[PDB]
Order: C-alpha cells, then structure tokens, then sequence
C-alpha cells in the first residue's frame, strides 16, 4: 500500500534527520574546539612575548629571540587552526 | 643538533597530520549530509 | 593536565551541542515581552 | 495594583512595573475564565 | 502578523519577515483546507 | 635551593589544579541546568 509506504519512509527520514543533527552537533564541537586552540595559542603567544620583554629589560637578545621563535611557532599554528576553523564554519552551515 | 631537530620535526610532523585528519574528517562528513539531504525520502514520496 | 584536557574538550563539546541547535526564536518572543514589560513599567511611570 | 501605588510612592518603579505584571497575569486569567464561563451559560441553557 | 508588529516596533526586521513567512504557510495551509472544505460540502450535499 | 623551588611548585600547582576543579565542576552543573530547563515538561506536553 503506497500509504504505509510513504509513511514509513517519512519514519525512516526522523532518522536520518535524528543523524544530521548529530553530524551538526559534532561540527558545531569541532569548531569551538578549534577556536578554544588558537585563542590559548594566542595567549600563550603574549607570555612569550613577555618573556622576551623581560629578556630584552635584562639584555639578553638571544633570550628575547628564542622566545619570540616560541612566539612565532603559536601564532603560525594558530593560523592553521583559523584556516581549519573556515573550513569547520562553511561544514557547519552546510549542513544547517 | 641531531636530537633538537629530531624532536622539532616529530612535533611539528605529528600536531600538523592530527589538525589535517581532523579537519578531513569534518569535511567528508559535511560532504556526506549534503548526499544524504539531497537522497532522503525520495522512494517514500514516489509510494505515496 | 590529561584529566582537566578530557573535561575541557567535554565543555568545547557540550558548548556545541548547545550552541549549534538552542538559537531558538523564542528568545526573540522573551526579547519582546521584556520590552512589554518595559511599557508597563513606563505607563506606571507616567500614572505616577 | 494597590501594592504597585505603594511602591510608586515609595519610587520603586521596579517593584511597580513587577506588580503590575501580576495585575496582567491575574485579569487575561479572568478574561479566560470569563470565555470558559460564556460556554457554561450557553451549556446551561441548552440542558434547561 | 502580531509577532511580526512587535519585531517591526523594536526594529527588528529580520524577525518580522521570518514571523510573515509563518503567516503565508498559514493562510495557505488555511486555503487548502477551505478548497477541501468546498469537496466535503458538494459531497455532503450529494449524499443528503 | 632545591627543596625551597620544589616546596612553592607543589603548593602552587595543587592549589591552582583545586580552583579549576571546582569552577570547572561548577561552570559544567551551570550549563547541565540550561539543557534540563530546555528539555523538561517535552513528552507531558505532548501527551496532554
């Protein structure tokens, strides 16, 4: 009978659509994980900015200059995880 | 220097493959719920 | 540092699963009904 | 909205403005029961 | 149509055009249900 | 020396691990409360 049919793939769709906001549950998780990363990346990249503050106040630039590799090392990583972030916001979207 | 390197390399090498695993895995599953909104319900309505 | 890591991802995980279904209108109906109550608040103004 | 005349003459347009919610809350429930009571007393005349 | 006049009084009108498309689905739920209405009134004719 | 660095890395970091434990465990029963509050009454609701 097509109306027992159409129902039933309609019950079958509650699933479906049931997955879909888990799949947008995870993605939304990936993306406030991905911006949690960088923006502690980002912190930590001012304490080593800080550090070589207080390394260039006592004289040491080979100090100063490790740290701001340190520096350097966050800042790059933390525009990886704002490229992946991109990629996280459009999936996000897509899927809303 | 062998070791200062070596180590540079694996943690770089190992952060940069689990960031990219990641973000293929949210990709392909982005990819796979436009496949499955696009299919859905589609033998139900031509029952009904 | 892994047990505080573990409940970190725990709340960035919760935080999504929020996040990405609780915008509701609803709270724009809350929105307006604060503001309802705010005329309220100003008829009594002008009674006084 | 004796309690809300207290308040605005002591200035708690706050407590005002809150009271008179209750003023609200309390004459739409009576609008209800009066709606419920129009249905009693053309019920009423029917079964008479 | 009254959620829509409250969005449109504090500006919001984002709120008011999503608050009309629910008044369109609607008022042409509401007209599909009057063009079945016309169906159950020839036939409820008929079989008197 | 080494007993004194060592005395102020222990004192520091339990005390620093117990706060965060608890404003942890606090921020994670504050947003529980938002989804119990979402969520409670649904499938009374519905069944009335």
């Amino acid at each position: 009978d097509p109306e027992k049919v159409l129902e039933q793939a309609v019950i079958d769709m509650q699933e479906d659509l049931v997955q879909l906001r888990q799949a947008v549950a995870r993605t939304i998780a990936e993306e406030k994980r991905t911006e949690q990363r960088l923006n502690q990346d980002t912190q930590e990249a001012k304490k080593w900015e800080d550090r070589a503050k207080l390394a260039l106040t006592n004289g040491e630039e080979n100090l100063a200059r490790e740290a701001l590799a340190r520096k350097k090392s966050l800042t790059d990583t933390a525009a990886a995880y704002q490229t992946q972030l991109a990629q996280q916001r459009t999936m996000s979207e897509n899927l809303r | 220097r062998n070791l200062a390197a070596l180590e540079a390399k694996i943690s770089e090498a190992k952060t940069k493959k689990n960031m990219l695993q990641a973000r293929a895995k949210a990709a392909k599953a982005n990819a796979e719920l436009q496949q499955t909104l696009g299919g859905l319900g589609t033998s139900s309505a031509t029952s009904a | 540092f892994e047990r505080m890591e573990n409940k970190v991802l725990d709340m960035e995980a919760t935080s999504q699963a929020a996040g990405e279904l609780a915008g509701f209108g609803i709270e724009n109906q809350f929105a307006q009904l604060e503001a309802s109550s705010g005329v309220e608040d100003e008829l009594a103004a002008l009674k006084a």
